[PDB]
């Protein structure tokens, strides 16, 4: 909702550039990664040193890439201790990420344990606590059974959208679209008078 | 203004009267009724129980530029309080085939006279639509979270009707047909089993087609849309689930009762079979006798 | 063609089998004539032992192939159709 009259600077646009990054790394409940990098703010911001290395964190968090995510925080986390402060919501976040990712992307909403501990690489114990927290925020809704080691997922919290996500949604739609015609086709042709 | 609503509830009256309205200013081809909306408001559910046309000119070139004679508007709501004293603006209908972005321009002028924002009721005059041949949306004023700009724009809500009883019989007084898209028997309700698969088939096309306009031909990745798109997926069964093996355990329950019904009935008509062959066996006797 | 006989019935009573067990039922004296046979009868034994249930499938599977199949498999909603134009008949 912001003014087109111009009073806001470039300083101040960097200074909100960089708090927002660090209320999505520092948050539990921020999977607007994305929407920072589809606001000018963010995206067209990197022409500083700084804004070299928070672009690609936040970057790392959509890829699910957690090598380049560790390589940018071990330097960082030093220099500024409003990381290093908050350290445990910022590892969390990553896996906490991806693993509403694999989720989205199956047609089948459940994961192994042993499925989340190679992608989101925890050992297995932290897989378990991994799954408490999520359900703890309200990410995810469903029932876990250790016995099977499973997590069967049952409800899926919205998230940012991109064009690779399109494809995903639109191909199972196309699927329902043929079985609802050829169901109905099939049943138009029994009782083909009985439309009265 | 109320910024609060669920639902529009729409009298039977208020179609019929606008395709007349019309028909007599003789509009057609982007000249296109415009009449005020009359009802019940400050309320979740837009009751709209009546609808007038006033003198407009819409121009064909430019629809930006359009005419309203506001006069006029007052002085047609002082006769609305002797019909009824509980008719106000609420909107305005339009008569066209869809939603055109001067409506928006349009809906600033009836904000004036409105306690709550104002209703688009697109009377079509075609009569499409696979349920009612309304649509209907309410302009509301939001800021978007997708990285643009306050709109003010017209969202949709549902449709439904609320009919008076004493005017719901002339609607069934005046229909001779015995309606196929309405409850009934079997044969009836079997359409309307059909029916509904058939409305879904071409509802759940539109959607898939949108989603290529998007990412080849660049319409707004709009998320509100697309993110109760992701309900649809979750609340999507799966199968081997046991409670889609108690619709199995289900299934037998309510066919079993068919079963026994079935046969109920061929018992009752074998009664009736033996009936016949006494009445043809004591007649017969009167004809030998005759 | 005895030989053959006892070879289907296998199916149903074992899934497992050591060779020695294999040799006596299907009347061979010899150890590379059973192995012959369960090539050519297209038993997959592996480590000297049979997996019949594999053999179950193909034949069953086979039943299938055959085109009947809209009302071999018979559906759900095709039952309810039958039901309905009967009575409305």
């Amino acid at each position: 909702t912001l003014e087109p009259s111009t009073s806001i600077t470039l300083a101040e646009r960097q200074q909100l550039a960089y708090d927002l990054s660090i209320s999505a790394l520092l948050g539990d409940k921020i999977y607007n990664f994305g929407e920072l990098l589809h606001h000018p703010i963010m995206e067209t911001i990197v022409n500083d040193s700084n804004y070299d290395w928070l672009f690609q964190l936040l970057n790392a968090l959509t890829v699910g890439d957690f090598d380049k995510f560790d390589s940018l925080i071990k330097v960082q986390i030093s220099k500024i201790p409003i990381l290093a402060q908050h350290e445990s919501f910022l590892r969390q976040k990553i896996c906490l990420m991806t693993l509403i990712e694999t989720v989205f992307v199956k047609n089948i909403r459940m994961l192994s344990f042993e499925d989340i501990s190679k992608a989101t690489h925890l050992p297995k114990d932290n897989v378990e606590h991994l799954v408490m927290r999520a359900i703890s925020l309200g990410l995810l809704k469903g029932s876990i059974d250790q016995v099977n080691e499973l997590v069967t997922i049952s409800w899926v919290q919205p998230r940012i959208i991109s064009g690779d996500q399109i494809t995903k949604m639109k191909d199972r739609l196309v699927e329902w679209n043929d079985q609802v015609e050829k169901l109905g086709k099939k049943m138009e042709a029994r009782g083909q008078s009985i439309w009265v | 203004m109320s910024l609060q609503h669920e639902k529009v509830t729409i009298a039977p009256l208020v179609l019929l009267s606008a395709l007349d309205h019309y028909e007599r200013t003789q509009t057609k081809e982007n000249k296109r009724c415009v009449g005020v909306i009359l009802g019940d408001a400050n309320s979740s559910t837009i009751r709209v129980t009546n609808s007038f046309a006033l003198p407009f000119e819409e121009d064909e070139k430019n629809s930006d530029v359009w005419f309203l004679d506001h006069n006029y508007i007052e002085n047609m709501n002082e006769m609305c309080k002797k019909i009824n004293a509980k008719e106000k603006l609420i909107g305005w209908y339009h008569s066209g085939p869809k939603l055109r972005a001067s409506d928006l321009k349009i809906n600033e002028l009836f904000k004036k006279y409105t306690q709550n924002n104002p209703l688009l009721l697109i009377v079509d005059v075609k009569q499409q639509g696979v349920g009612l041949p309304t649509d209907a949306y309410v302009a509301i004023e939001q800021v978007k979270d997708d990285g643009t700009s306050t709109e003010k724009t017209f969202l949709h809500l549902p449709c439904t009707i609320e009919a008076e009883e004493a005017e719901e019989i002339g609607v069934e007084h005046l229909l001779r047909d015995v309606r196929d898209q309405a409850a009934g028997g079997l044969s009836i309700r079997l359409t309307n089993q059909l029916k509904s698969l058939k409305g879904l088939q071409s509802k759940l096309k539109d959607v898939v087609e949108y989603l290529d306009k998007v990412i080849n031909k660049e319409l707004p990745i709009n998320h509100t849309i697309l993110g109760k798109l992701q309900d649809v997926f979750n609340l999507l069964p799966n199968l081997g689930t046991p409670d889609d093996d108690e619709i199995d355990v289900e299934n037998h329950d309510r066919i079993n009762i068919s079963n026994n019904l079935q046969k109920a009935l061929t018992v009752k008509t074998n009664d009736e079979l033996m009936v016949i062959y006494i009445s043809n066996l004591v007649r017969s006797i009167i004809a030998f006798d005759d | 063609a005895i030989r053959d006989e006892i070879a289907k019935n296998t199916e149903l009573s074992y899934d497992f089998l050591p060779l020695s067990n294999i040799k006596a039922l299907l009347f061979f004296n010899n150890e590379k004539e059973t192995e012959k046979f369960a090539l050519e009868r297209n038993w997959p034994i592996v480590n000297s032992k049979v997996y019949f249930n594999n053999q179950s499938k193909e034949k069953a599977d086979y039943e299938d192939e055959m085109m009947h199949e809209e009302d071999q498999k018979t559906n759900i909603i095709e039952k309810a159709m039958d039901y309905a134009i009967s009575i409305e008949n």
